[PDB]
């Protein structure tokens, strides 16, 4: 239940596609915009907990996209 | 050298050990003694028996 | 009342197979289950049984783990036992009887009373 | 793995006798399934129990069930004279099926 | 030339399903068919009083 | 009445032992006894070439 | 096991021959544990391979042997004509214990 | 040179038990070895052996895990191969050769040969 492995952990670089190359850009993209098309209030909420944390108007950006990376895959 | 169903492609030594499913250990024929066997089974208790 | 019938087989020499029915008459089938219990006069009962017939589950035992086959039919409210590959050891009389399922109608931990009641038996000869 | 019953047993009317059905933790000792089966030879069996010291409603209230350890003892009183029913304990045990006991041929005097 | 190592498995399948329950008292079951290569077993502590 | 819960060995027989060993890379080592569940064994990676 | 060896074989002399014994991964794939015993009949079986390639200091220098995947080949040439001794393939396993092939006839015609 | 030879032509009933010598000459029966390959023939090579004449270690094959047993004694510098329960398949050719034990004294890997000598034979039938 546990394997997502082979994109991540190491990939073999050759002039040749990998795998399914065609298909990774985008299933690495899509899901998380999908998640957040779904339940946008966590967008909402994730957006405060970050705005309120470091005031630098980059630092907390940083928080707003990052915290909106780490749970659509939450974790 | 990895092999599915009649298929083939080369993967990692840090990708094929730590894919988390049934070991063979390598073993030959006979009725081989499977590793783990706990990640793909299922064990749940409906409500609080059975 | 409560009414268990089945039909009275003959020998079906050694290697047939005998197909024994247990219709269940006067109570709910729905809740009723079911059990084949053999004997022959003069040793002990030995239960091959099994048991579930609202989802048509099986339980048998070790020694006729694959041998006998049950099917339920609710239209006919009546559950088939059938010993394939029986030999000449294995004459004897087959009771049908119930222990009530739960009501979520999982079988698992019977009734504190098991057979309340009994088919009223097929004695089954081999040659 | 059938439960240890003896073979069989008799006595004067409105004596009490005493048929002892010994099993292992498996079943009769880590349970309280027990039931003692009145079997008319060539007829249908019947059980007269159930849970032990309980009984169903046509039972004839003299029978009397006990249990301690491996233990399934079937004790009647004032045995009236048509008391001969093969006694047949059977129990539930703890891997989910049933075994009958050797069954005790009961001997009225 | 290559040499075998591991094999995994991909597609499962279970065969016969065996219970043994014990009482409250005595606890921990047994189940024969354990300790077999071939049989997968886990403890779950199970509702059951009266 | 009482019960009885686990119990413990004081005192060992070790018999058989009988090993296998296989090359740098075909794989770690395996043997029909470890289906056994009955034996225990330990594959431990040390050895050497030629 | 019985590492798999064909029955018999010849030819002309002089004439490469080559005998291949085939085992499993579990002897003759994953180890350089090779033997090929030339036995006369009557006599005592001798040495004739030693770890493949290399051969024992009193050996025709006629025989060669390799190997690929799971075989054992000893090939010879510039056969002397009196050099048929049934041969028998052996090799060590890896659970500890050594097998013999199924051995080859060897026939000179 | 290296000389092994052993008992002569002989013969035992169904049953019986064989006691074969193996009487090691020529060379140090030090860094040892033996081991025991029955030949007949018209078949394969079996080999059931034991490995360590040092420690009187031995191993067999599974073939004959419990027949053969081994005493291994230096005073003689003669190694004891008994098979107990023979039948009448085994009568056959029983060969003692050598693969030198490593330093240690303990054999876990053998040489890269193994047997660079044999036994003169022992012819062993059975009735």
């Amino acid at each position: 239940a546990v394997t997502l492995p082979s994109h991540s952990t190491r990939k073999l670089q050759t002039r040749s596609q990998t795998w399914l190359e065609s298909r990774e850009y985008t299933k690495h993209l899509i899901r998380v915009e999908n998640w957040i098309f779904r339940n946008p209030g966590f967008a909402l909420a994730a957006a405060a907990i970050a705005w309120l944390l470091g005031s630098s108007t980059s630092q907390k950006v940083i928080y707003l996209v990052m915290i909106l990376l780490i749970a659509p895959a939450y974790s | 050298y990895l092999t599915m169903n009649n298929k083939h492609w080369l993967v990692h030594k840090e990708w094929f050990h730590d894919i988390p499913l049934p070991w063979h250990a390598g073993a030959d024929t006979g009725t081989p003694h499977w590793n783990n066997k706990e990640a793909l089974v299922e064990f749940k208790d409906a409500h609080a028996k059975r | 009342e409560v009414q268990l019938v089945e039909s009275g087989a003959e020998v079906k020499k050694p290697g047939a197979s005998v197909k024994v029915s247990c219709k269940a008459s006067g109570y709910t089938f729905t809740s009723y289950a079911m059990h084949w219990v053999r004997q022959a006069p003069g040793q002990r009962l030995e239960w091959m049984g099994w048991i579930n017939a609202g989802n048509g589950n099986t339980k048998y035992s070790q020694k006729f783990q694959d041998r006998v086959t049950i099917t339920r039919d609710t239209s006919a409210s009546t559950a088939y036992m059938e010993l394939s590959s029986l030999r000449s050891e294995d004459t004897a009389i087959y009771y049908c009887a119930r222990d009530k399922v739960d009501d979520y109608g999982d079988y698992w931990f019977p009734t504190l009373w098991y057979f309340d009641y009994w088919g009223q038996g097929t004695l089954v000869t081999v040659s | 793995s059938a439960l240890t019953q003896p073979a069989s047993v008799s006595g004067s009317p409105g004596q009490s006798i005493t048929i002892s059905c010994t099993g292992t933790s498996s079943d009769v000792g880590g349970f309280n399934y027990v039931s003692w089966f009145q079997q008319h030879p060539g007829k249908a069996p019947k059980l007269m129990l159930y849970d032990v010291t309980s009984r169903p409603s046509g039972v004839s209230s003299r029978f009397s069930g006990s249990k301690s350890g491996n233990t399934a003892s079937l004790t009647i009183s004032g045995l009236q004279a048509e008391d001969e029913a093969d006694y047949y304990c059977s129990s539930h045990t703890s891997r989910g099926t049933w075994v009958f006991g050797g069954g005790t041929k009961l001997t009225v005097l | 030339n290559m040499a075998e190592v591991r094999s995994y498995c991909y597609e499962a399948s279970i065969s016969d399903m065996a219970s043994d329950s014990r009482c409250p008292t005595q606890g921990e079951a047994y189940l024969d068919k354990q300790s077999d290569t071939q049989y997968v077993c886990k403890r779950t502590l199970v509702d059951r009083g009266w």
